[PDB]
């Protein structure tokens, strides 16, 4: 209720991923263009509107093994993973397509305002 | 530390 | 040079509190005497230093029951698995002994402390 | 919202 632990929530996104870097608890890999990423299920649908949508389904939600579409950039997924389980990105000249593209993909509402306005001060 | 949530 | 999203990890946490109320994903039921709470094994290895040393042994990570010693309260237990959930606590005269004794047998170093510091204001 | 990591 009135008390709150300021960085809780940051400790415990920091001890997910050091799960996911020992290969912890780790329930399932995603596919990219011949790319592997483990991840948690948890996570991916804590974060993403497709992984959310996709894993409400009992059967979807028992797959070890989920391919992306083949023209999705796994940089750009790479990037959005890491995002997931740090809170942090790296949005720069060089990749802002890539990212965007693969958040609209992933529907990661916050990464994709963001980018949107990142373009526009560009023109 | 601790905060009140507020 | 990265670019943070303040309020990711805050809503990370809210959203796999929602998974635990809908009973997605939680791969483990806690019991305290009759009273059972289902959760995720990676939250709880994240925020209590017995769930992280259990669960660094393959074989009691692979557990679907974990009992507790029945002697816990298991409204102490309760306090502190939503805390794990949301960073919130509600610490006052009527509980502050129940939690204390709690996050002591949990070992979550920060709720002891914040225990002992409401305690010895009271003196 | 974002901001600066630094
Ligand atoms: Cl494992
Ligand atoms: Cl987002
Ligand atoms: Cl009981
Ligand atoms: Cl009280
Ligand atoms: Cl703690
Ligand atoms: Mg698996
Ligand atoms: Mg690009
Ligand atoms: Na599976």
């Amino acid at each position: 209720s009135q008390i709150q632990f300021t960085r809780h929530a940051s400790d415990v996104l920091l001890n997910l991923n050091r799960l996911r870097s020992r290969d912890i608890l780790t329930d399932v890999v995603i596919v990219v263009s011949r790319e592997q990423f483990r991840a948690h299920k948890t996570v991916l649908m804590a974060c993403s509107g497709l992984f959310y949508s996709i894993f409400t389904d009992q059967l979807k939600r028992n797959l070890s093994v989920i391919n992306l579409d083949p023209e999705i950039n796994p940089e750009g997924f790479n990037i959005l993973l890491d995002f997931m389980y740090t809170s942090r990105l790296n949005l720069r000249e060089g990749n802002i397509m890539a990212v965007m593209a693969t958040a609209m993909y992933l529907q990661m509402e916050h990464v994709v305002d963001t980018c949107r306005k990142f373009i526009k001060a560009s023109e | 530390d601790w905060c009140l949530f507020g």
